[PDB]
Formats: C-alpha cells, structure tokens, sequence
C-alpha cells in the first residue's frame, strides 16, 4: 500500500562499507553505520546503517528479517539476532530500510553487532551520544509518575512527507575473486548474472566489458597484473562515502526517509515540594531534590537579581524577599509567588525608647539618618 | 562553531548560507573513505550553553508565550482610561433611597 | 545540519579533473598517489599515477523541519487588554487595545 | 527528609511516628498505579553524612 | 519440609504489573519489579518482582525454573535463562518466591531480561543502586587478601 | 573500567571472575579522545603486537 511501504527499497539494495573495527581489524561489512542523529529528546536513537531491512530479497514487506550484503552474496537474517550497545543493550524499536529506531542509553559509542553463521561481528563508530532530559530535572530513566509537559521525539510512524536524502548509481565494484590463472593465463567468470569489467594495465587488449564469457588473457604473467570490476547498473545507493562513484554518470533523485522527529508529549519527574519556613522579609527553604534538579528565582522588582543554581544534595537555603514581590520556581512544579509585608518589631507606642529600634527595622536605608 | 552557523532565510528556501569550516584531508592509503574537517554544530553548542530562558528572567513578573509571541501579566507602571457616559444612563437623587 | 559527502571519484591509473560544484560550503580536491582496496581485492593496479577526488558539502539536517530556532526582531510593541468592564449593572467582557 | 523521618517508641511498638511528606499524584491516564511523593530516607541521607 | 519450604507460594500465585518500558512501550508484564533493597555491604541486591519462582506450577520444589503470567495463561522458563545487569551483567544468587537474591555492581538503575518463545523481553525500573564497601577503605571489588571485619549482608539462608 | 570480569559458559550456570585492576590506557597524541576517529593523522605509538613471534 504507497509507495511509502512500496519503498524505494526495490530500487536501492543494500551495501557494503568500511568499519573501522570489525573485531580483529578493520573490514568492509554491510553493517557499517553511515551516521547517527541524537536530537530526540526521549533518549531514542536515529541510526542510519550502510545496509537496508524490513523488506526481504524479493521485496516482500517482512519486518521479522534484516537484508546485509555478505561480500558477492546477500544473505538476510531475523531482526531480533540484532543487538546494539552503548553502555547497556540497546532496545530495537522499529526500522525501515536504511535506518534504524532503538532505545540507547547513554554511552560514548555506538556498537551495532550480529550472529552470522559463523563468528559474530561487531562494528562501533565513535559519536558522541548524549540526550537532555525531557524538563529542568536531570533524570536518568523517565519516571514512574509525574507531569505531562512538550516535547520533541523521534515518531515510530514510516509515515514520511518532510525530509528526504539523494540516492544514485553505484561505481564500478571490484571483485579478484573473479580472476585465476587456469592454467597459466588470465580466466575471469562473467559469473552467471553480472557483467564483467576487466581492464588490464599492461600491453595487448585492456579493455573487456565482458557481459558473459568465460575469456583467456595473454601477456599477463600472474593474475595480480589484471584488474576486475562488478558491475550491475540496476539499482541505485545511497550517496555513500566509502563506495567510489561511477564516472560516467550520475543518475539521482530524491527519496524520502522514516523516522521524522515531531512534537509529543514526556512523561517527567516533579521536583519535591520543599518546605517553607516564614520570617521578617525573608523565607527560609528546605531543599530536599529527588536527582539534580535546577532552583530558579527572582525578584518583581526592577533589579531582578536572578540567581539560579542545580542543587542535587539537602541544602537550606535563605531568600530576601520585599513588598515588591518575590517569584518561586522549583523543577517542573507550577511557579509560586510570595510577597512580604510588616513582620516585627513594627512601630507601636511603646513610650519611651523601644519604638525607636522598632522602627529602625521598618523602612530602612535611612531611619538612622533622620535620627 | 557559533550559533547560526547554518542559516536559512526561510524554513521552505531551497538557497541557505553555510559557514562551517569545512577542510578536505588526505585519504588513508588502501582505504576508500571521504575524509573532512568541520567545526562542531553550533546548533548543539549553543543548546548546550543557551542559558536561563527569557521567560524566567523577564522582570516584573512578565510570562512569556508562544506562537502568537506575546507577554502577559507584567506589572509595570499605570493606565488612563477616559469614560464618555451619556446623560441618559444618569439616576437622580429622587429616585434613590435618601 | 548534515554534511553532504559525495561518492570519492577513484580514476584507477590516470587523472581527473576538478569541476565547480554549486553547493552550500562546498569543498572539493584531488588527491594523488592512493591505491584503494575494496572487499574484493585491490581497487587498482597502478601504484603511482592514481587519482582519488574527494567531495563534500554541508547541507540541512532532516530533522530541521521540526527542530529549529527561528531568530526575529521585534521593534515598536503594542499591548492588548483584557478588562471586565460593569458600569451600571452591565457586566461586558472586553477586548481592547491600550 | 531529616535524621528521624521515622521514629518508633520502641523496637516492638506498633505505633510509631511518620513525617514523610507523602502527596498523593495524579495517575496516568490509561495505566493502574499509585502515584506518590515522598521525600528520600533521611536515614539514608544521615548515614551519608 | 516445613511451611517455609512448602511456601506460601501454593496459595499465591504469580501476577501482571506494569512496566515503564518493555521495549517498544510499556506493558502490564510478570517481569515488573516492586521494590528493591541495597542494604547489604556486600554488593547484594534483593529484588522483589511481581513474579513468583523457585516452586513449579504444580507446586514442587524446583529452583532450576522461573514461572511468570503470561497474559491469560502462565508459562515457566528454566532460571538460568533469566539474566540482569545495571551496568555489567549481574549474577543470580538465590531466589525464593517473589524475592531475588544477586550480585549486582553499581548502576543507576536495575534492568532485567529474559527470553520468551519470541522477542525477548525486558524491564527496567529507576532506582539508586549504591552500595557503601566495607571498612573504611572504598573499593569496587572485594580484594583477593585482606583482614576480616564485621559487615551486614543479605543471607540467602530461606530461614 | 575499574575492574575486569571474564566469563564463559559452561555446561550448567555461567561461570564468572572479576579482579580489581585499574586500567586507564592514555589516548595516543595530545588530545584525549575515547576510541580512534574516523580520520586523522599519522603518528608514532606505542601497541601490542598481535603476532606470536
Ligand atoms: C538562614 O540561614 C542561616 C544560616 O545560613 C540560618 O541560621 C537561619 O536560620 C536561616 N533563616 C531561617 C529563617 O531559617
Ligand atoms: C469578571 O470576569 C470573570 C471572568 O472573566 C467573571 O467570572 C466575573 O463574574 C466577572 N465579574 C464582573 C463583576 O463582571
């Protein structure tokens, strides 16, 4: 149904990149991951792998599987074999042709590993992955309860009408598997299904453009003195920079991609209701924060003195507070307001004396002038 | 590296500015790779260090809001009002309680 | 933002040559004396004579479309009013500017 | 959240004193649990300090 | 021998509750954790889950399974298979009925798996894990030679 | 990491060994990074040779 599930999968069919670790040394794995975006505010994970999944070989719509090119051969295997880490296991939580949505935690690289029918393998790429907590509270894992506020996630809906990225023609694919020396001469196989490109530095012919023929090469002592490229001129890939272009053309377009970030709603923690504790022009506070939680306040007046402070252990802390007016804001809880008015010692009768440091308090800067 | 290193004059225009340093390298040997240098987005930098919102360092109590981007209940200063009230709405005396 | 990177233009045994590109902070430089290696073997031959192109550019992130900040200025503000107005017994809800 | 948050007459007393701040939340919509607050074991917070 | 073997465990059974994510979302699954103890100075984390294990659906005595409600019915999983981890992957001690004995290092929060007839399941709940060590000497790991000093720990006696 | 743990699997319950060692392997140049970067450039170090020579 669309082409959006349709896919321009049909067209592209996944490749092959280098990764800098594949276990013992570097190698040229499908599973290279081409980048990776970190913008969601949830803490899930946008890769964008060298490889494509959710539809099989023969363009089936098959979430349960994953499509990875094994050197002249692709091979397909069940999604859930696939397991990812940053610092803990990632969890999977959908994909769609070249990229993938899963749960990672925090963590300074991303590991993205497979079991094949043989040694599992493993490719990590260094990026920096860190995500803000949804909320002016510095929270690990969302909580159980707490309120709803805006956010920004990554949507799990293939739906797809924003973004989209350039795909086009694959270069020419070498292959020396394709070359031996039968008996003392250059044989390369076409083989049964691809075009043979076979150019040879040395004299006599240096051109093949082989379609299908099994062809001996003269004047070429050992096969290293010959050169063979795949080529298929079928499909298209993604503007990838570890697969060299093909020179004669560039045949693009655009093509639209899964997994757009939009606005929703997170569930986030609330800041623990501190106790207020009430004096003459002042209030006093007690701080008692669940995780790192930022104490933001500020005066009504027009020297609003902000101070602002993250506060993650026990503190008590003491605020001047004027008839002007005094605003409160702590975490994710709604802002409090308090305003100050005549406390103690006052001005009352009290003849004689007294009254005059009663109201030494009342209305200062001056009092002790016109005294 | 700064904010606003990638700008665009409109959210639908094609054309955009960009200034992010970028400086080619020399590839690894026996490797197929495009190597480049660019300065970290300052989108990320300055989401890093963007610093207490407006809207909680406004003074006079002002709360900000968005989307039609306008400020509510700030207490400052005072307002005229004048009132043309015709005659005909006036009561006499007579007809009030003395 | 994203940087765009072009497919590396490998000219095995030869020389290519370097073309304008109309593209947002584009780069784009040659690189001689590279022998490439792909899963299948040895890219190219030639150890010498070899060209690598290497192109790049920075482009707008896909997530841009949402996540974006959208600088303004603001200049010369005026202030609408929302006062219950009961002169007489006429209790109105009115809408008016300052 | 302080030294004493819970404190018991004796070790066997049932009765015993509870200063916790428990406020009850507004629960999910869709989910059964009991939103709470509470504030940290000041016990906890005492033998850090 | 004995209620404390015989357990309770017959007329209780294992029960659903909600977790804050199971994966892709969260569900009303057997794994979910009620509560957990960091008490002991040893490392030792004492889990109660909503779950029931260590005695078999027809109530025999079989530490080797772990029994968990599976929506309507209720399936049992060999233990071993069950794994945990914070940081690290943790080690599973004991188990009696709700509770869960393990050796877990520090972490932030507790997540616990284990594989079903189909995509493995998952649970984790935030909650401070920081255990103090013993003496006056802050180490990680317990170390190979050392004096003997008094401590608190969790037995996994089911006395 | 602080310490290192070791497992395999046996024929029954997993067998396990963790010993306290402090590893902190310095970042090959003057800039500190976490793993290698995708590119850079070349220069002397200091590694373990895979080779059973
Ligand atoms: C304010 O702080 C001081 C010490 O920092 C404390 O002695 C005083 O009691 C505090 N004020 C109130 C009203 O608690
Ligand atoms: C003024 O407005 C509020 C709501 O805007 C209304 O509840 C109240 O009754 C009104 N009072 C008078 C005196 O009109």
């Amino acid at each position: 149904s669309t082409e959006e599930l349709f896919n321009e999968y049909k067209l592209t069919r996944p490749y092959m990149a280098r990764c800098i670790r594949c276990a013992v040394g570097s190698c040229h794995s499908p599973i290279a991951i081409e980048a990776v975006k970190s913008d969601g505010h949830d803490g899930y994970v946008r890769l964008q792998t060298s490889s494509q999944y959710g539809l099989d070989s023969s363009g089936n719509l098959k979430g349960r599987t994953m499509r990875y090119d094994m050197h002249g051969t692709i091979k397909e295997i069940p999604l859930h074999q696939v397991s990812l880490y940053t610092s803990r296991p990632c969890h999977i939580v959908d994909g769609h042709g070249y990229f993938l949505l899963a749960r990672c935690p925090a963590g300074d690289s991303i590991t993205m590993e497979f079991k094949k029918d043989s040694v599992r393998h493993s490719c990590s790429v260094p990026y920096e992955v860190k995500f803000n907590p949804v909320g002016r509270e510095l929270y690990t894992h969302p909580p159980e309860h707490g309120v709803e506020q805006a956010c920004q996630v990554y949507a799990h809906d293939a739906q797809n009408r924003g973004a989209y990225v350039e795909m086009h023609l694959p270069g020419s694919e070498v292959d020396s598997s394709l070359v031996s020396l039968s008996g003392s001469s250059v044989t390369v196989t076409p083989p049964d299904g691809t075009s043979a490109l076979v150019e040879c530095e040395c004299g006599g012919t240096k051109i093949s453009e082989t379609i299908n023929k099994t062809k001996q090469f003269s004047q070429c002592t050992k096969k290293e003195q010959c050169r063979a490229y795949r080529l298929q001129n079928d499909k298209w890939v993604y503007n990838s920079d570890k697969l060299p272009k093909a020179a004669g053309a560039t045949l693009k377009g655009k093509l639209h991609v899964p997994f757009l970030l939009a606005d929703g709603k997170c569930t986030v923690p609330l800041a623990p209701e501190p106790m207020i504790t009430f004096g003459f022009r002042s209030v006093s506070l007690k701080l008692h924060p669940k995780n790192p939680t930022y104490l933001i306040t500020r005066q009504l007046a027009d020297e609003p003195h902000y101070t602002h402070e993250l506060i993650s252990e026990p503190a008590v802390r003491n605020f001047t507070v004027t008839e002007k007016g005094w605003e409160f804001v702590w975490g994710n809880h709604p802002p409090k307001r308090f305003w100050a008015q005549e406390t103690a010692p006052g001005n009352p009768h009290g003849l004689p004396h007294e009254v005059i440091t009663h109201y030494y308090h009342r209305y200062p800067m001056s009092t002790i002038l016109g005294l | 590296g700064a904010f606003g290193d990638i700008q665009s004059r409109t959210v639908s225009s094609s054309d955009l500015y960009a200034n992010t340093n970028l400086v080619l390298q020399r590839p690894k040997a026996g490797a197929i790779h495009v190597p480049y240098t660019q300065a970290p987005s300052g989108f990320e930098q300055w989401k890093k260090d963007k610093a207490p919102s407006l809207k909680f360092t406004a003074p006079f109590g002002c709360e900000i809001y968005t989307n039609p981007i306008r400020a509510e209940n700030c207490a400052v200063g005072s307002i005229p009002l004048a009132f043309d009230i015709p005659d005909a709405l006036f009561t006499r005396v007579s007809e009030t309680p003395t | 933002y994203k940087t765009g990177m072009d497919s590396p233009a490998i000219k095995c045994c030869g020389s290519q040559e370097c073309t304008p590109t109309y593209r947002p902070d584009e780069q784009c430089k040659v690189f001689t004396g590279v022998y490439p290696f792909m899963w299948g073997g040895a890219y190219c031959f030639c150890d010498t004579e070899n060209t690598q192109v290497s192109k790049a550019y920075v482009m707008k992130s896909d997530d841009c479309l949402a996540d974006h900040a959208e600088a303004y200025k603001a200049h010369t503000a005026s202030v609408q009013a929302f006062l219950n107005i009961t002169v007489g017994e006429h209790s109105i809800v009115t809408t008016v500017y300052v």
